Protein backbone atom coordinates (compact mmCIF):
# COMPACT_ATOMS: atom_id res chain seq x y z
CA UNK A 1 0.00 0.00 0.00
CA UNK A 2 1.24 3.64 -1.14
CA UNK A 3 1.07 5.08 2.47
CA UNK A 4 2.75 2.28 4.18
CA UNK A 5 5.96 2.26 1.66
CA UNK A 6 6.11 6.20 1.47
CA UNK A 7 6.00 6.50 5.46
CA UNK A 8 9.47 5.07 5.63
CA UNK A 9 12.89 6.62 5.28
CA UNK A 10 14.68 7.28 1.65
CA UNK A 11 16.18 4.18 0.53
CA UNK A 12 13.86 1.80 2.81
CA UNK A 13 10.89 2.70 0.82
CA UNK A 14 12.85 1.23 -2.29
CA UNK A 15 14.49 -1.62 -0.91
CA UNK A 16 10.72 -2.50 0.26
CA UNK A 17 9.22 -2.31 -2.74
CA UNK A 18 11.99 -4.37 -4.48
CA UNK A 19 11.45 -7.05 -1.86
CA UNK A 20 8.04 -7.31 -2.30
CA UNK A 21 9.00 -8.14 -6.49
CA UNK A 22 12.54 -10.45 -5.34
CA UNK A 23 9.61 -12.52 -3.04
CA UNK A 24 6.92 -12.57 -5.62
CA UNK A 25 9.43 -14.04 -8.34
CA UNK A 26 10.81 -16.95 -5.48
CA UNK A 27 7.39 -17.99 -4.90
CA UNK A 28 5.80 -17.75 -8.05
CA UNK A 29 2.62 -17.58 -9.32
CA UNK A 30 2.22 -14.75 -7.17
CA UNK A 31 0.38 -11.28 -7.45
CA UNK A 32 1.09 -8.17 -5.95
CA UNK A 33 -1.13 -6.24 -5.31
CA UNK A 34 -0.55 -2.36 -4.82
CA UNK A 35 -3.20 -0.32 -3.40
CA UNK A 36 -3.35 3.87 -3.08
CA UNK A 37 -1.27 3.40 -6.52
CA UNK A 38 -1.96 7.19 -6.65
CA UNK A 39 0.15 7.15 -3.07
CA UNK A 40 3.14 5.34 -3.25
CA UNK A 41 3.54 6.88 -7.49
CA UNK A 42 1.73 10.27 -7.68
CA UNK A 43 1.86 11.96 -10.94
CA UNK A 44 5.85 13.28 -10.68
CA UNK A 45 4.38 16.48 -12.95
CA UNK A 46 2.55 17.36 -9.49
CA UNK A 47 5.39 16.84 -6.30
CA UNK A 48 8.25 18.23 -5.42
CA UNK A 49 10.00 15.63 -4.03
CA UNK A 50 13.09 13.78 -5.07
CA UNK A 51 11.98 10.50 -3.39
CA UNK A 52 8.54 10.66 -4.90
CA UNK A 53 10.10 10.82 -8.15
CA UNK A 54 12.36 8.08 -7.31
CA UNK A 55 10.37 5.38 -6.25
CA UNK A 56 8.03 5.59 -9.47
CA UNK A 57 10.94 5.00 -11.26
CA UNK A 58 12.02 2.06 -8.87
CA UNK A 59 8.30 1.09 -9.61
CA UNK A 60 8.19 1.48 -12.63
CA UNK A 61 11.29 -0.70 -13.50
CA UNK A 62 10.32 -3.36 -11.64
CA UNK A 63 7.12 -3.37 -13.75
CA UNK A 64 9.51 -3.85 -16.87
CA UNK A 65 11.74 -6.67 -14.91
CA UNK A 66 8.31 -8.78 -14.97
CA UNK A 67 9.30 -9.63 -18.52
CA UNK A 68 11.50 -11.90 -16.65
CA UNK A 69 10.05 -12.88 -13.41
CA UNK A 70 8.10 -15.65 -14.80
CA UNK A 71 4.01 -16.12 -13.81
CA UNK A 72 3.87 -12.92 -11.84
CA UNK A 73 0.89 -10.35 -12.23
CA UNK A 74 0.79 -6.78 -10.48
CA UNK A 75 -2.41 -5.64 -9.53
CA UNK A 76 -2.77 -2.08 -7.97
CA UNK A 77 -5.88 -0.15 -7.37
CA UNK A 78 -6.65 3.65 -6.97
CA UNK A 79 -9.52 5.96 -6.20
CA UNK A 80 -9.31 8.13 -10.44
CA UNK A 81 -7.95 6.24 -12.95
CA UNK A 82 -6.33 9.49 -14.02
CA UNK A 83 -4.82 9.88 -10.44
CA UNK A 84 -1.65 8.36 -11.01
CA UNK A 85 1.60 8.98 -13.33
CA UNK A 86 0.58 8.15 -16.75
CA UNK A 87 3.89 6.40 -17.64
CA UNK A 88 2.33 2.98 -15.35
CA UNK A 89 0.14 2.74 -17.83
CA UNK A 90 2.31 2.47 -21.07
CA UNK A 91 2.35 -0.54 -23.15
CA UNK A 92 3.68 -3.51 -20.80
CA UNK A 93 3.43 -2.62 -17.31
CA UNK A 94 -0.54 -1.83 -16.58
CA UNK A 95 -1.58 -2.43 -19.65
CA UNK A 96 -5.10 -3.69 -18.58
CA UNK A 97 -7.47 -1.82 -16.36
CA UNK A 98 -10.92 -2.40 -14.95
CA UNK A 99 -13.57 0.02 -14.26
CA UNK A 100 -15.54 -1.21 -10.81
CA UNK A 101 -17.42 1.51 -9.73
CA UNK A 102 -19.94 2.00 -7.83
CA UNK A 103 -22.43 -1.26 -7.12
CA UNK A 104 -25.89 -0.81 -9.10
CA UNK A 105 -29.38 -1.54 -6.98
CA UNK A 106 -29.23 -5.60 -8.38
CA UNK A 107 -25.75 -5.66 -7.26
CA UNK A 108 -26.02 -4.08 -3.61
CA UNK A 109 -29.00 -6.43 -2.85
CA UNK A 110 -26.81 -9.35 -4.07
CA UNK A 111 -24.23 -7.68 -1.54
CA UNK A 112 -26.74 -7.88 1.33
CA UNK A 113 -27.71 -11.63 0.38
CA UNK A 114 -24.10 -12.48 0.80
CA UNK A 115 -23.74 -10.68 4.24
CA UNK A 116 -26.54 -12.98 5.54
CA UNK A 117 -26.04 -15.93 4.00
CA UNK A 118 -25.36 -17.46 7.89
CA UNK A 119 -27.75 -14.96 9.10
CA UNK A 120 -31.64 -15.88 9.97
CA UNK A 121 -33.81 -13.86 8.55
CA UNK A 122 -37.63 -13.00 9.86
CA UNK A 123 -40.47 -13.65 7.49
CA UNK A 124 -40.68 -9.27 7.43
CA UNK A 125 -36.93 -9.34 6.38
CA UNK A 126 -37.38 -7.64 2.32
CA UNK A 127 -33.40 -6.84 1.47
CA UNK A 128 -34.87 -5.59 -2.16
CA UNK A 129 -36.20 -3.04 -0.66
CA UNK A 130 -32.98 -2.39 1.37
CA UNK A 131 -30.97 -2.38 -1.81
CA UNK A 132 -33.46 -0.11 -3.37
CA UNK A 133 -33.23 2.57 -0.83
CA UNK A 134 -29.50 2.49 -0.44
CA UNK A 135 -28.66 5.01 -2.86
CA UNK A 136 -24.82 5.75 -2.79
CA UNK A 137 -24.04 2.24 -0.71
CA UNK A 138 -20.40 0.27 -1.10
CA UNK A 139 -20.09 -3.17 0.05
CA UNK A 140 -18.36 -1.79 2.82
CA UNK A 141 -21.81 -0.26 3.92
CA UNK A 142 -24.19 -2.72 3.23
CA UNK A 143 -21.53 -5.26 5.19
CA UNK A 144 -21.75 -3.22 7.56
CA UNK A 145 -25.65 -3.00 7.52
CA UNK A 146 -26.16 -6.47 7.84
CA UNK A 147 -23.62 -6.77 10.93
CA UNK A 148 -25.37 -4.17 13.04
CA UNK A 149 -28.60 -5.53 12.05
CA UNK A 150 -27.04 -8.97 13.29
CA UNK A 151 -25.99 -7.23 16.80
CA UNK A 152 -29.11 -5.41 17.08
CA UNK A 153 -31.13 -9.01 17.24
CA UNK A 154 -28.15 -10.23 19.39
CA UNK A 155 -28.43 -7.87 22.44
CA UNK A 156 -32.39 -8.16 22.02
CA UNK A 157 -32.62 -11.36 22.52
CA UNK A 158 -29.20 -13.47 23.42
CA UNK A 159 -27.65 -10.63 25.55
CA UNK A 160 -30.56 -11.54 28.41
CA UNK A 161 -29.60 -15.29 27.73
CA UNK A 162 -25.67 -15.69 27.60
CA UNK A 163 -22.56 -14.67 29.66
CA UNK A 164 -20.27 -12.23 29.07
CA UNK A 165 -17.97 -14.69 27.53
CA UNK A 166 -16.99 -16.04 23.87
CA UNK A 167 -18.80 -19.46 23.97
CA UNK A 168 -22.18 -19.98 23.07
CA UNK A 169 -24.77 -22.71 22.59
CA UNK A 170 -25.69 -23.82 19.30
CA UNK A 171 -29.26 -23.60 19.84
CA UNK A 172 -29.55 -19.97 21.43
CA UNK A 173 -27.54 -18.96 18.34
CA UNK A 174 -29.81 -20.96 16.09
CA UNK A 175 -32.60 -19.65 17.81
CA UNK A 176 -32.07 -15.49 17.07
CA UNK A 177 -33.97 -14.15 14.02
CA UNK A 178 -32.86 -10.64 12.68
CA UNK A 179 -36.45 -8.61 11.85
CA UNK A 180 -36.82 -5.70 9.50
CA UNK A 181 -36.43 -2.83 12.36
CA UNK A 182 -33.19 -4.29 12.87
CA UNK A 183 -32.08 -3.50 8.99
CA UNK A 184 -34.18 -0.52 9.62
CA UNK A 185 -32.47 1.15 12.45
CA UNK A 186 -28.71 -0.39 11.17
CA UNK A 187 -30.31 2.06 7.81
CA UNK A 188 -30.58 5.04 10.17
CA UNK A 189 -27.38 4.41 11.57
CA UNK A 190 -24.97 4.58 8.32
CA UNK A 191 -24.33 6.67 6.08
CA UNK A 192 -23.19 5.97 2.34
CA UNK A 193 -19.56 6.65 1.58
CA UNK A 194 -19.98 7.32 -2.42
CA UNK A 195 -23.13 9.31 -2.05
CA UNK A 196 -22.21 12.08 -4.50
CA UNK A 197 -20.50 9.49 -7.52
CA UNK A 198 -22.38 9.03 -10.68
CA UNK A 199 -23.49 5.60 -10.68
CA UNK A 200 -23.78 4.00 -14.40
CA UNK A 201 -26.06 0.80 -14.55
CA UNK A 202 -28.12 -1.05 -16.72
CA UNK A 203 -31.41 0.67 -16.06
CA UNK A 204 -35.12 -1.24 -14.90
CA UNK A 205 -37.23 1.03 -17.20
CA UNK A 206 -38.55 -1.11 -20.17
CA UNK A 207 -41.27 0.33 -22.70
CA UNK A 208 -43.93 -0.41 -20.98
CA UNK A 209 -43.16 2.78 -18.46
CA UNK A 210 -43.65 5.23 -21.16
CA UNK A 211 -46.84 6.77 -21.48
CA UNK A 212 -47.30 7.71 -25.53
CA UNK A 213 -44.73 8.04 -27.74
CA UNK A 214 -45.46 4.87 -29.63
CA UNK A 215 -43.40 6.01 -32.86
CA UNK A 216 -40.13 7.54 -31.10
CA UNK A 217 -39.89 4.28 -28.99
CA UNK A 218 -39.89 1.91 -32.15
CA UNK A 219 -37.52 4.78 -33.34
CA UNK A 220 -35.08 4.44 -30.80
CA UNK A 221 -34.86 0.70 -31.74
CA UNK A 222 -34.65 1.31 -35.40
CA UNK A 223 -31.51 3.80 -34.84
CA UNK A 224 -29.74 1.51 -32.12
CA UNK A 225 -30.61 -2.08 -32.87
CA UNK A 226 -31.46 -2.31 -36.34
CA UNK A 227 -27.36 -1.37 -37.37
CA UNK A 228 -26.95 -4.52 -35.30
CA UNK A 229 -29.50 -6.87 -35.77
CA UNK A 230 -29.41 -6.44 -39.91
CA UNK A 231 -26.09 -5.85 -40.82
CA UNK A 232 -26.16 -7.00 -44.56
CA UNK A 233 -28.90 -4.59 -45.15
CA UNK A 234 -26.84 -1.71 -43.85
CA UNK A 235 -23.83 -2.65 -46.01
CA UNK A 236 -26.24 -3.65 -49.28
CA UNK A 237 -27.29 -0.30 -49.51
CA UNK A 238 -24.77 1.25 -48.55
CA UNK A 239 -25.97 3.07 -45.29
CA UNK A 240 -24.12 4.70 -42.54
CA UNK A 241 -25.80 4.05 -39.59
CA UNK A 242 -26.25 7.60 -37.06
CA UNK A 243 -24.21 7.45 -34.08
CA UNK A 244 -27.03 9.42 -32.07
CA UNK A 245 -30.22 11.44 -31.82
CA UNK A 246 -31.18 14.20 -30.18
CA UNK A 247 -34.22 14.91 -28.28
CA UNK A 248 -35.42 18.45 -27.76
CA UNK A 249 -39.22 19.74 -26.19
CA UNK A 250 -40.62 20.89 -22.88
CA UNK A 251 -39.46 19.37 -19.87
CA UNK A 252 -41.12 16.12 -18.07
CA UNK A 253 -42.59 14.12 -21.21
CA UNK A 254 -40.36 10.79 -20.77
CA UNK A 255 -36.72 12.22 -22.21
CA UNK A 256 -34.74 9.92 -19.18
CA UNK A 257 -37.14 6.80 -20.10
CA UNK A 258 -36.62 6.69 -23.77
CA UNK A 259 -32.94 6.29 -23.29
CA UNK A 260 -33.19 3.93 -20.70
CA UNK A 261 -36.27 2.41 -22.00
CA UNK A 262 -33.70 1.30 -24.83
CA UNK A 263 -30.71 0.53 -22.69
CA UNK A 264 -33.09 -1.90 -21.03
CA UNK A 265 -34.15 -4.35 -23.84
CA UNK A 266 -30.63 -3.50 -25.08
CA UNK A 267 -29.25 -5.29 -21.96
CA UNK A 268 -27.28 -2.15 -22.04
CA UNK A 269 -25.64 0.35 -19.34
CA UNK B 1 -45.31 11.97 60.97
CA UNK B 2 -41.95 10.87 62.76
CA UNK B 3 -39.55 9.32 60.40
CA UNK B 4 -37.78 5.89 61.17
CA UNK B 5 -34.11 5.84 60.85
CA UNK B 6 -34.41 1.83 59.19
CA UNK B 7 -36.12 3.89 56.31
CA UNK B 8 -33.09 4.74 54.89
CA UNK B 9 -30.78 1.60 55.77
CA UNK B 10 -31.17 -0.51 52.31
CA UNK B 11 -28.30 -2.44 49.94
CA UNK B 12 -28.78 -2.52 45.96
CA UNK B 13 -28.16 -5.75 43.92
CA UNK B 14 -25.21 -6.49 42.69
CA UNK B 15 -26.33 -6.16 39.05
CA UNK B 16 -28.33 -2.75 39.76
CA UNK B 17 -25.74 -0.61 37.80
CA UNK B 18 -25.62 -3.30 34.65
CA UNK B 19 -27.64 -1.51 32.16
CA UNK B 20 -29.27 -3.55 29.81
CA UNK B 21 -29.79 -3.48 25.96
CA UNK B 22 -33.32 -1.61 25.96
CA UNK B 23 -32.09 1.34 28.34
CA UNK B 24 -28.59 1.30 26.18
CA UNK B 25 -30.35 1.34 22.99
CA UNK B 26 -33.06 3.78 24.64
CA UNK B 27 -30.45 6.16 25.36
CA UNK B 28 -28.68 6.27 22.01
CA UNK B 29 -32.00 6.35 20.38
CA UNK B 30 -32.37 9.49 22.31
CA UNK B 31 -29.13 10.91 21.30
CA UNK B 32 -29.65 10.40 17.87
CA UNK B 33 -33.00 12.12 17.94
CA UNK B 34 -32.20 15.29 20.21
CA UNK B 35 -29.17 16.34 17.45
CA UNK B 36 -32.07 15.85 14.67
CA UNK B 37 -34.38 17.95 16.62
CA UNK B 38 -31.99 20.97 17.25
CA UNK B 39 -31.99 20.35 13.06
CA UNK B 40 -35.29 20.19 12.12
CA UNK B 41 -36.69 23.36 10.30
CA UNK B 42 -40.12 24.19 11.52
CA UNK B 43 -42.76 26.99 12.46
CA UNK B 44 -43.71 28.06 16.03
CA UNK B 45 -46.72 26.05 15.98
CA UNK B 46 -45.19 22.68 15.33
CA UNK B 47 -42.61 23.88 18.22
CA UNK B 48 -45.36 24.77 20.47
CA UNK B 49 -47.60 21.27 20.01
CA UNK B 50 -45.09 19.81 21.72
CA UNK B 51 -43.59 22.02 24.50
CA UNK B 52 -47.70 22.32 25.42
CA UNK B 53 -47.94 18.63 25.80
CA UNK B 54 -46.43 18.71 29.69
CA UNK B 55 -49.17 22.01 30.76
N1 LIG C 1 -44.33 9.91 -21.04
C1 LIG C 1 -44.21 9.53 -19.74
N2 LIG C 1 -44.75 8.37 -19.31
C2 LIG C 1 -44.63 7.98 -18.03
N3 LIG C 1 -43.99 8.68 -17.09
C3 LIG C 1 -43.40 9.87 -17.38
C4 LIG C 1 -43.48 10.36 -18.76
N4 LIG C 1 -42.83 11.53 -18.79
C5 LIG C 1 -42.37 11.77 -17.54
N5 LIG C 1 -42.71 10.77 -16.70
C6 LIG C 1 -42.36 10.73 -15.26
O1 LIG C 1 -41.77 11.97 -14.91
C7 LIG C 1 -40.51 11.79 -14.27
C8 LIG C 1 -39.50 12.79 -14.81
O2 LIG C 1 -39.16 12.46 -16.15
P1 LIG C 1 -37.81 13.07 -16.79
O3 LIG C 1 -37.73 12.61 -18.23
O4 LIG C 1 -36.69 12.79 -15.83
O5 LIG C 1 -38.09 14.65 -16.77
P2 LIG C 1 -36.90 15.71 -16.94
O6 LIG C 1 -37.26 16.48 -18.18
O7 LIG C 1 -36.95 16.53 -15.68
O8 LIG C 1 -35.66 14.86 -17.07
C9 LIG C 1 -40.07 10.36 -14.55
O9 LIG C 1 -39.59 9.74 -13.36
C10 LIG C 1 -41.31 9.65 -15.04
O10 LIG C 1 -41.76 8.74 -14.04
Amino acid sequence: NGPEIMSKLAGESESNLRKAFEEAEKNAPAIIFIDELDAIAPKREKTHGEVERRIVSQLLTLMDGLKQRAHVIVMAATNRPNSIDPALRRFGRFDREVDIGIPDATGRLEILQIHTKNMKLADDVDLEQVANETHGHVGADLAALCSEAALQAIRKKMDLIDLEDETIDAEVMNSLAVTMDDFRWALSQSNPSALRETVVEVPQVTWEDIGGLEDVKRELQELVQYPVEHPDKFLKFGMTPSKGVLFYGPPGCGKTLLAKAIANECQAN
Amino acid sequence: FQPSPLASQFELPGDFFNLTAEEIKREQRLRSEAVERLSVLRTKAMREKEEQRGL
